[PDB]
């Protein structure tokens, strides 16, 4: 697969949840924000959409991931791809980047996953 | 006007004396917080753990109380605070834009205690009074027993310092570390161990209840 | 969808959980109450309520992210909509505030989200 | 639903989880203790029980609410519905209350929920 | 049902997950190691076996609490009965003893559930 | 089963989660990287893969597991046998051991399970 875009030694220093509804459909989300040791790098936003009726994409295991990482501070990788998602308001907040991988960093020049 | 509350083992006629002592004179807030400096690794905090709760003080002496190991008694004492007594908070926001990082884990924890440090000692003449705790194992709960007033306490119109507490330790190295515990998410520091104990009967030993890590509790009542 | 409806910097203090039956069948809901101050707020109760044996809705993640918030006692953001539930025994308790979003805010006037 | 009997600004003491067959098929229950300090309780006992295969019925929510609150020592309204099991050596264990929802205390003088 | 074996006042200071394989078919099983100080045990394993697609059975609930435990590091009575495995190199390793419930020991001689 | 390969008294350092699409089935991976003491053993990454709607492989029961021990620091024994994956994307990153089962270490030469 393509995991080719990621963000190294990170922080996650913002988390999002919510249901929405948009062009009859409806969904879940949620997002993390990211900082680098508070330089506020060009893309900070990586979200994970869910739509009621879909088949199980890992949301949930991915947002207990994020959860925990928020709650330790831990330094961490994030993979991310392109995912334009419909509702157009959801994009303003959230841009166009979804989360696809999470990984621990054990040392300041080393993450887990692929490189 | 702001009251708070220690349990501990040792008479009335003792600590109405005496007060409450901290092991030492470090002043690494974390590192108390984290009840090593206080409790489980080297005994030298600079710092008194308090809580505003009657219920958590129930909670701390039932957790001796239900041992058979526990020969002792135990007494709440409750204790008037004042310009040397501190909420944690502010000395939080003081220490983590100064970098020190506090854990969402950690945050989750303090905000269980209810608690109010005071730093070096708390005179006798703070305390109010002490009621003696009595267990009863036939339905296994903890009640009031006898009260005991302090004769030499000292009345006053005083309350908790708003403030950041001073000359505090700011760490070169702050990493994240085991949470000392005990009990239902109960700091360590408010174990009996928290303050300076008598140790002139050598031959004396008393039960402390079983101690854990907090981040493995948490973890499994989060997620 | 409508995410118009928010309290910012504020949070969860009180946290309901239960089962009750209407209409012949079995529901579920969860409740949070929010602060800010030592004053009570006049809007401070959000609920979601879930009919057992339907679709996901996201029901459990949002639980857990308001058990997360009122866990730390950290500041966040609150999304909340207008919902006239069906059975009111029960707004009588929890109001008719429906509970949409959960956001962190890392200062005291940034909250992540749409606004 | 029946809200009207319930026990304020309560703990959990003890937890119990447990399988058993009964009457000829498979069962899950879990139990909570309650104590208020210093003063004795008419009822100490509710339980949650669930034949394996039946519907939904909030189970595992109830079950994890309780052991978080057992967990931080909370204090806690708990209400009850009056249920008889007839696995009865579990009444004389565990008494003929089925839990029906749990909600935090604020205060001595506050508990979130129906009143 | 038989409640009738169980250990009071144990804590469980050993755990062991995983994943295996006996006649072409996959299960998953969880054991705990108990001890007891200055009163001996006789036994030191329970365990709870799940084959893949089998009904429910309490599998993630009893693994729930264990895991809780084993954090707490707390006092607790063991429920187990005789489950002479199909696996028997299961048995060499892990014994013939089954979990069948958990319960929080308020007291040194006083444990929840029945005697 | 193949319980012959293992570490033991190591500890989880690092800890890797993923979604990805492989031929045209979703896939989710879970991934720790362990240590022992002050060093880096020949070994050190055990995976779980698992194809969104295929059986029940306890992935997440183990994933839950990993996370508690990644979480204490705690010293276990780590099951692993060989499996090359045939997404070798992954391999690279990954190598070719799969995690199997895992243990606790109550001191620093006892740890649970088949030996």
């Amino acid at each position: 697969a393509d995991y080719d875009k990621y963000f190294s030694n990170v922080q996650i220093n913002n988390l999002s949840y919510g249901v929405y509804t948009s062009g009859g459909k409806e969904s879940q989300f949620f997002c993390i924000g990211i900082k680098r040791d508070n330089v506020t790098l060009p893309i900070h936003n990586m979200c994970k959409v869910d739509v009621f009726g879909s088949h199980k994409q890992g949301f949930d295991a991915m947002m207990e991931m994020a959860k925990y990482y928020y709650a330790t501070g831990e330094s961490i990788r994030v993979y991310y791809k392109e995912n334009v998602w419909s509702d157009s308001e959801f994009k303003k907040a959230f841009s166009t980047n979804e989360l696809i991988s999470l990984s621990t960093c054990s040392s300041s020049d080393y993450c887990m996953g692929p490189q | 006007t702001d009251f708070v509350y220690r349990v501990d083992s040792r008479p009335p006629e003792e600590i109405f004396r005496d007060g409450f002592r901290s092991h030492g004179f470090n002043r690494n807030l974390q590192q108390h917080l984290r009840g090593d400096s206080c409790a489980a690794g080297s005994r030298d905090s600079a710092f008194i753990a308090t809580t505003t709760s009657l219920i958590e003080t129930y909670n701390i002496a039932r957790q001796y109380y239900s041992s058979s190991g526990f020969h002792g008694r135990l007494y709440r004492y409750r204790i008037r605070a004042n310009n040397i007594f501190y909420p944690i908070q502010p000395s939080v926001n003081y220490l983590t834009q100064r970098g020190i990082t506090f854990s969402g884990f950690e945050r989750i924890m303090m905000r269980e205690q209810n608690e109010i440090v005071a730093v070096e000692h708390i005179p006798g003449e703070n305390i109010v009074e002490a009621v003696e705790l009595t267990y009863d194992r036939f339905n296994s709960q903890v009640s009031d027993g006898p009260g005991t007033t302090n004769a030499r306490y000292v009345p006053g119109s005083t309350f908790v310092n708003p403030g950041v507490i001073p000359q505090l330790v700011v760490p070169t190295v702050s990493v994240r570390e085991r949470i000392n515990a005990f009990g239902s998410l109960i700091s360590a520091c408010f174990a009996l161990k928290g303050v300076r104990r008598d140790g002139l009967n050598k031959r004396a030993t008393y039960y402390e209840p079983e101690f854990y890590d907090a981040r493995g509790v948490l973890k499994e009542i989060i997620k």
